[PDB]
RNA sequence: GAGGGGUUGUGGCGUGCCUAUUGAAGCAUGAGCCGGCGACUCACGGUCGUGGGCGAGCUUAAGCCGUUGAGGCGGAGGCGUAGGGAAACCGAGUCCGAACAGGGCGCAGCGGCCGCAAAGUCCGCGGCCGUGGACCCGAAACCGGGC
RNA sequence: GUGGAGCCUGGGAGUGAGGGCGCGAGCGAUAACGUCCGCGUCCGAGCGCGGGAACAACCGAGACCGCCAGCUAAGGCCCCCAAGUCUGGGCUAAGUGGUAAAGGAUGUGGCGCCGCGAAGACAGCCAGGAGGUUGGCUUAGAAGCAGCCAUCCUUUAAAGAGUGCGUAAUAGCUCACUGGUCGAGUGGCGCCGCGCCGAAAAUGAUCGGGGCUUAAGCCCAGCGCCGAAGCUGCGGGUCUGGGGGAUGACCCCAGGCGGUAGGGGAGCGUUCCCGAUGCCGAUGAAGGCCGACCCGCGAGGGCGGCUGGAGGUAAGGGAAGUGC
RNA sequence: CGCCUCCUAAAAGGUAACGGAGGCGCCCAAAGGUCCCCUCAGGCGGGACGGAAAUCCGCCGGAGAGCGCAAGGGUAGAAGGGGGCCUGACUGCGAGGCCUGCAAGCCGAGCAGGGGCGAAAGCCGGGCCUAGUGAACCGGUGGUCCCGUGUGGAAGGGCCAUCGAUCAACGGAUAAAAGUUACCCCGGGGAUAACAGGCUGAUCUCCCCCGAGCGUCCACAGCGGCGGGGAGGUUUGGCACCUCGAUGUCGGCUCGUCGCAUCCUGGGGCUGAAGAAGGUCCCAAGGGUUGGGCUGUUCGCCCAUUAAAGCGGCACGCGAGCUG
RNA sequence: UCCCCCGUGCCCAUAGCGGCGUGGAACCACCCGUUCCCAUUCCGAACACGGAAGUGAAACGCGCCAGCGCCGAUGGUACUGGGCGGGCGACCGCCUGGGAGAGUAGGUCGGUGCGGGGGA
């Protein structure tokens, strides 16, 4: 069970800890997609930036 | 036109210094305080200015004993 | 001479340069234009870094001899090889102390004898620091001797 | 959680005038493009790009280079102006939209809530509306209706010693009030949406303009498209990492590459020295003037034609009066 | 102007303003160490002199008293009150920490020496705690006997301990220090005032809402208590945003031009409008809006007239147009 | 291992105040004395010693009672981390996660560890 996370809204203008969450997820470019294992710690950062991101449950 | 106020003293950096579960060494300060807001418990001494400090290496534990007060203990490792 | 050069009618877009500023196209500074001159260096010391030499050692200074764009000699001396203490002094310790206490400051190679790699030190190079005007230009002034 | 993350030692700094905005406070006047802190953010240094008419900091978005390719963001799709004169339901008539408040109003629409009414309402027309009472605090008037410490009867279908107008008083009109007349609604509340007034300032006006009314305005619900230097496709550069391969030989894959103060790296060119008793040079040195050519990311370097007429100087190193 | 307490301070710490409130520059030989004992303020009732409150008794009374002094925290299961013995208001040190730019400041178990109290467990390196303070340099005093300029001494130093700071501008320039400049000068700043502009609109000017009450009667002809909402940007200011490598200032003269909250003339409604003359409001910016005395004046007062002798904006319009 | 009592802890008022009732064999207390140890800023009240005639009156223990005190949901709301909108403002909303305080229903006249003496 995994999470497909697409960065869809720019973090410019958002607090630095939300920029850091993106770094924890490996999201560094707009429209970039990452597939991460679905653990509570990863899901914590995905939710932190949910207003920036598009999520999809996979495999 | 002039102010009779304008004075204040330096802040004193009071408060708890080691929270429950933290590993301390003997002599470590655990609480800076005015009076006995916390009381020394097992393996914790108290100095002339109410400072709580650990008497042994170990782990900090807090305990709220109601009307008996709040206590800081150090459980040896 | 299926390409390119010159010119520019129309359409799109478009707030000089530098300086100083929170912020300048800015109605803030400087510049008419062109050419030439024009501002981070050098000596000595220091501190790191670095390229080499040698290594419990490293290195010479003034000179002297040679050379006439030839190098050599010269160990006086300097840094390092021990620290601690105000000092007497003791010394891998020493200082405080009554202490054999406690504490401060100190004390310590890889390989199959030879290698290597290294204290440290010498020289070159580079950054930055100290002393000099020390990146360059600029006062109002102060002082001396004359007119 | 492998990130231009973190920690340790040391070399070099610059900065120590901030500013807007959002939130939380203090000061100020629940003033200031005001001021002083806190958390955040952007500009500073992103006055690079789209939107906002124009505009550092509002919205969108972090610009390595190239393309007459594609998708989007905010914002837009009647014409200026790229894309809908797109679809369905409603509202507004004020050009409201396209700057303002207490407050005022039979503007409009949607709701609730009372009543009063075919035991005949409301409106209109039609009568009546009356004795005690020129009444009591009362006199200088106070006679229902100048203020009070009053509302009581009587004749009735009905009638408050009185709603408003009038008198100095009186009267008078006329209300609540009851009867007839027609023949179905009528009066009063409260709430919501959108509008109206309240709304005067100095050069010429204007929502950015034109112009727009079952909108090209506003509210609700949709489908499509346009739209940036964001994202994608293709090609290239450089650095970093990983592979090749063993080592800078070149290749392949991946990622980073806005930037002021400032740190670091790699280069270009100028003058001079070694190279050089050499070598290029009158079949033409240096310098000058051209070039649409070649190499180089670039600073530059070649090459060619003309000028010029005697100097110039390689690979590799060295030193500075070195680039306006 | 250093230091302490509380708040501001956005529930860790820290956090500013010429923000809101208070305190310190001491003190105590016990007000210190230890051992033992004791428990408040206040209310009610009772008691000679004796009272709101002196001292006594009883009942209720968890902490509102007390703790030398500000404030806060803490506190009777004592840190409060009383007594006995005492000097730990130790010497030599100090694991480990708090805080922190530095330097300071703070807490501190434990070991040794020699003690105090206690039967003992133990406690004691001043004070319930947080303010009661001052780095160096220079010098004094006691001790130490470490240095002693050929040598022995001595002079003079070092070391240990302690002293002399309103160095209070309290991280403290010298051992030693006030004014004036319109006779002024230089370097700078629109980092910062005076002018004008800007933002703001408290103040200013104007317009409204409410309807007490006035107006013989009658809230609204004309007025409008106490309160409430706005507009304008001509006043005085707030702020300090362009301009200090210069944006010339009051008043006058000259020349206009604009706004309309209209002074006159034109058109109106209401009137407590008989007429005539007025008052008040509405529409209206086309034109017009005098001459003189005083004063630098703007303004204003005055004289004589007038249909009227309007008020504001234009860098308080206009000095590369004049005056001064 | 059950009930009563006596010591001593823990939870820290659901354990408290008040009213009533109960217990003396045992234990505890008051009690009986003040010679002795010790003691009163006076007092054998207290502290202390030696006792054992009495009483559970005081105190203590154990019950019952909800007048006070104490505890107190569920539901709803305020507020809010994060995300969004609106207003010229004072300020007002929406989404997601969190979520009081007051008050209401109700609860409570304690629960429990260890040792000792007694009882069955
Ligand atoms: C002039 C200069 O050289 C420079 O200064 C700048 O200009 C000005 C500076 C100051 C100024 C006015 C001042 C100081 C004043 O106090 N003015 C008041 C009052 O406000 C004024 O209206 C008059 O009122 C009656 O008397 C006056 C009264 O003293 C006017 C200026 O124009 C700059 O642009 C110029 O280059
Ligand atoms: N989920 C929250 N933290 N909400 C905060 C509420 C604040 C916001 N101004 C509102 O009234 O809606
Ligand atoms: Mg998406
Ligand atoms: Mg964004
Ligand atoms: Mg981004
Ligand atoms: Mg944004
Ligand atoms: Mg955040
Ligand atoms: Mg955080
Ligand atoms: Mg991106
Ligand atoms: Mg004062
Ligand atoms: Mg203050
Ligand atoms: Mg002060
Ligand atoms: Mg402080
Ligand atoms: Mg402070
Ligand atoms: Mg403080
Ligand atoms: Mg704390
Ligand atoms: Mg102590
Ligand atoms: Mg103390
Ligand atoms: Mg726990
Ligand atoms: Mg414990
Ligand atoms: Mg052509
Ligand atoms: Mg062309
Ligand atoms: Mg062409
Ligand atoms: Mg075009
Ligand atoms: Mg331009
Ligand atoms: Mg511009
Ligand atoms: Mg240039
Ligand atoms: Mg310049
Ligand atoms: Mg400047
Ligand atoms: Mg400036
Ligand atoms: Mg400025
Ligand atoms: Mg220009
Ligand atoms: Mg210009
Ligand atoms: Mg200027
Ligand atoms: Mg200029
Ligand atoms: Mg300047
Ligand atoms: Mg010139
Ligand atoms: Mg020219
Ligand atoms: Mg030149
Ligand atoms: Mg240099
Ligand atoms: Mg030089
Ligand atoms: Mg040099
Ligand atoms: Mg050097
Ligand atoms: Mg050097
Ligand atoms: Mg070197
Ligand atoms: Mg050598
Ligand atoms: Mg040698
Ligand atoms: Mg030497
Ligand atoms: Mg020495
Ligand atoms: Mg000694
Ligand atoms: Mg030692
Ligand atoms: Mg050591
Ligand atoms: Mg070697
Ligand atoms: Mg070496
Ligand atoms: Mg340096
Ligand atoms: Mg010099
Ligand atoms: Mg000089
Ligand atoms: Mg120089
Ligand atoms: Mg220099
Ligand atoms: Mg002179
Ligand atoms: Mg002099
Ligand atoms: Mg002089
Ligand atoms: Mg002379
Ligand atoms: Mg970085
Ligand atoms: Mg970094
Ligand atoms: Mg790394
Ligand atoms: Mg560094
Ligand atoms: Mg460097
Ligand atoms: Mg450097
Ligand atoms: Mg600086
Ligand atoms: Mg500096
Ligand atoms: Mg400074
Ligand atoms: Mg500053
Ligand atoms: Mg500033
Ligand atoms: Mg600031
Ligand atoms: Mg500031
Ligand atoms: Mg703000
Ligand atoms: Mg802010
Ligand atoms: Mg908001
Ligand atoms: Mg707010
Ligand atoms: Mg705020
Ligand atoms: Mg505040
Ligand atoms: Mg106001
Ligand atoms: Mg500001
Ligand atoms: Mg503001
Ligand atoms: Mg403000
Ligand atoms: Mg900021
Ligand atoms: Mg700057
Ligand atoms: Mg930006
Ligand atoms: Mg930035
Ligand atoms: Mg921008
Ligand atoms: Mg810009
Ligand atoms: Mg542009
Ligand atoms: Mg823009
Ligand atoms: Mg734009
Ligand atoms: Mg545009
Ligand atoms: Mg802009
Ligand atoms: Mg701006
Ligand atoms: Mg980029
Ligand atoms: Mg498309
Ligand atoms: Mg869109
Ligand atoms: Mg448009
Ligand atoms: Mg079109
Ligand atoms: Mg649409
Ligand atoms: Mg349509
Ligand atoms: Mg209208
Ligand atoms: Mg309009
Ligand atoms: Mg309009
Ligand atoms: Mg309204
Ligand atoms: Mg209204
Ligand atoms: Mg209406
Ligand atoms: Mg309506
Ligand atoms: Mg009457
Ligand atoms: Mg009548
Ligand atoms: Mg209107
Ligand atoms: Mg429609
Ligand atoms: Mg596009
Ligand atoms: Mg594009
Ligand atoms: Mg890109
Ligand atoms: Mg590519
Ligand atoms: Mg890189
Ligand atoms: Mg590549
Ligand atoms: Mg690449
Ligand atoms: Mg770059
Ligand atoms: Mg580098
Ligand atoms: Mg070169
Ligand atoms: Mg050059
Ligand atoms: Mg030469
Ligand atoms: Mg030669
Ligand atoms: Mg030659
Ligand atoms: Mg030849
Ligand atoms: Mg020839
Ligand atoms: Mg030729
Ligand atoms: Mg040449
Ligand atoms: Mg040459
Ligand atoms: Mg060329
Ligand atoms: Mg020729
Ligand atoms: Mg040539
Ligand atoms: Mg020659
Ligand atoms: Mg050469
Ligand atoms: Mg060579
Ligand atoms: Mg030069
Ligand atoms: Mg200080
Ligand atoms: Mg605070
Ligand atoms: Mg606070
Ligand atoms: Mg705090
Ligand atoms: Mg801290
Ligand atoms: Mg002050
Ligand atoms: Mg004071
Ligand atoms: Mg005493
Ligand atoms: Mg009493
Ligand atoms: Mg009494
Ligand atoms: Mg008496
Ligand atoms: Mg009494
Ligand atoms: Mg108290
Ligand atoms: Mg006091
Ligand atoms: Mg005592
Ligand atoms: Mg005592
Ligand atoms: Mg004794
Ligand atoms: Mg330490
Ligand atoms: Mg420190
Ligand atoms: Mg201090
Ligand atoms: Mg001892
Ligand atoms: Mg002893
Ligand atoms: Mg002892
Ligand atoms: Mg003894
Ligand atoms: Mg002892
Ligand atoms: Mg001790
Ligand atoms: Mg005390
Ligand atoms: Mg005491
Ligand atoms: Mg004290
Ligand atoms: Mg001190
Ligand atoms: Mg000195
Ligand atoms: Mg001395
Ligand atoms: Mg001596
Ligand atoms: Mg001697
Ligand atoms: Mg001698
Ligand atoms: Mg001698
Ligand atoms: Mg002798
Ligand atoms: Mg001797
Ligand atoms: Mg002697
Ligand atoms: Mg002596
Ligand atoms: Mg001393
Ligand atoms: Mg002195
Ligand atoms: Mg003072
Ligand atoms: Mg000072
Ligand atoms: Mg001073
Ligand atoms: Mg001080
Ligand atoms: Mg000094
Ligand atoms: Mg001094
Ligand atoms: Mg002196
Ligand atoms: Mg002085
Ligand atoms: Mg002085
Ligand atoms: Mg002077
Ligand atoms: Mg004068
Ligand atoms: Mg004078
Ligand atoms: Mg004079
Ligand atoms: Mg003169
Ligand atoms: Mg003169
Ligand atoms: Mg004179
Ligand atoms: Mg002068
Ligand atoms: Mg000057
Ligand atoms: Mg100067
Ligand atoms: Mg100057
Ligand atoms: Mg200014
Ligand atoms: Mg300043
Ligand atoms: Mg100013
Ligand atoms: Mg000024
Ligand atoms: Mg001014
Ligand atoms: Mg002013
Ligand atoms: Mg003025
Ligand atoms: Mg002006
Ligand atoms: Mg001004
Ligand atoms: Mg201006
Ligand atoms: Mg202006
Ligand atoms: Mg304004
Ligand atoms: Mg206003
Ligand atoms: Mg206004
Ligand atoms: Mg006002
Ligand atoms: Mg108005
Ligand atoms: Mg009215
Ligand atoms: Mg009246
Ligand atoms: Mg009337
Ligand atoms: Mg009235
Ligand atoms: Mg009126
Ligand atoms: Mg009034
Ligand atoms: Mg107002
Ligand atoms: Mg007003
Ligand atoms: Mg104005
Ligand atoms: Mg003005
Ligand atoms: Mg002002
Ligand atoms: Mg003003
Ligand atoms: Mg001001
Ligand atoms: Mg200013
Ligand atoms: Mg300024
Ligand atoms: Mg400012
Ligand atoms: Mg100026
Ligand atoms: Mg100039
Ligand atoms: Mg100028
Ligand atoms: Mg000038
Ligand atoms: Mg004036
Ligand atoms: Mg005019
Ligand atoms: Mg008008
Ligand atoms: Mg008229
Ligand atoms: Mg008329
Ligand atoms: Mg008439
Ligand atoms: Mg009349
Ligand atoms: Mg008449
Ligand atoms: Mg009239
Ligand atoms: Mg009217
Ligand atoms: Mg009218
Ligand atoms: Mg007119
Ligand atoms: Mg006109
Ligand atoms: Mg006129
Ligand atoms: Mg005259
Ligand atoms: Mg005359
Ligand atoms: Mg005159
Ligand atoms: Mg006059
Ligand atoms: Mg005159
Ligand atoms: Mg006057
Ligand atoms: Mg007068
Ligand atoms: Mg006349
Ligand atoms: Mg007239
Ligand atoms: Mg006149
Ligand atoms: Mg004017
Ligand atoms: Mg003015
Ligand atoms: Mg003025
Ligand atoms: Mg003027
Ligand atoms: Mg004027
Ligand atoms: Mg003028
Ligand atoms: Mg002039
Ligand atoms: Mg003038
Ligand atoms: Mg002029
Ligand atoms: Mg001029
Ligand atoms: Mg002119
Ligand atoms: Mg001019
Ligand atoms: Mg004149
Ligand atoms: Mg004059
Ligand atoms: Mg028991
Ligand atoms: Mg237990
Ligand atoms: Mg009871
Ligand atoms: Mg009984
Ligand atoms: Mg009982
Ligand atoms: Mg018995
Ligand atoms: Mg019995
Ligand atoms: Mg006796
Ligand atoms: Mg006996
Ligand atoms: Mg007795
Ligand atoms: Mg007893
Ligand atoms: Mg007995
Ligand atoms: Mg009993
Ligand atoms: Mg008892
Ligand atoms: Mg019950
Ligand atoms: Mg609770
Ligand atoms: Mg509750
Ligand atoms: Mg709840
Ligand atoms: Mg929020
Ligand atoms: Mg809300
Ligand atoms: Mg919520
Ligand atoms: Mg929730
Ligand atoms: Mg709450
Ligand atoms: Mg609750
Ligand atoms: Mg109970
Ligand atoms: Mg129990
Ligand atoms: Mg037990
Ligand atoms: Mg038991
Ligand atoms: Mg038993």
């Amino acid at each position: 069970p995994r999470l497909k996370v697409k960065l869809v809204k720019s973090p410019i203008g958002y607090p630095k800890d939300q920029k850091a969450a993106l770094k924890a997820l490996g999201l560094r470019r707009l429209q970039q997609e990452r597939v991460l294992e679905d653990t509570p710690a990863i899901r914590g950062n995905v939710e932190k930036v949910a207003h920036l991101v598009r999520v999809e449950v996979v495999e | 036109g002039s102010t009779r106020n304008g004075r204040d003293s330096q802040a004193k950096r009071l408060g708890v210094k080691r929270y429950e579960g933290q590993v301390v060494r003997a002599g470590n300060i655990l609480v800076r305080q005015r009076g006995t807001r916390f009381k020394p418990g097992k393996n914790v001494g108290m100095g002339r200015d109410f400072t709580l400090f650990a008497l042994v290496d170990g782990v900090v534990e807090f305990q709220d004993r109601g009307r008996l007060g709040r206590y800081v203990h150090v459980r040896p490792l």
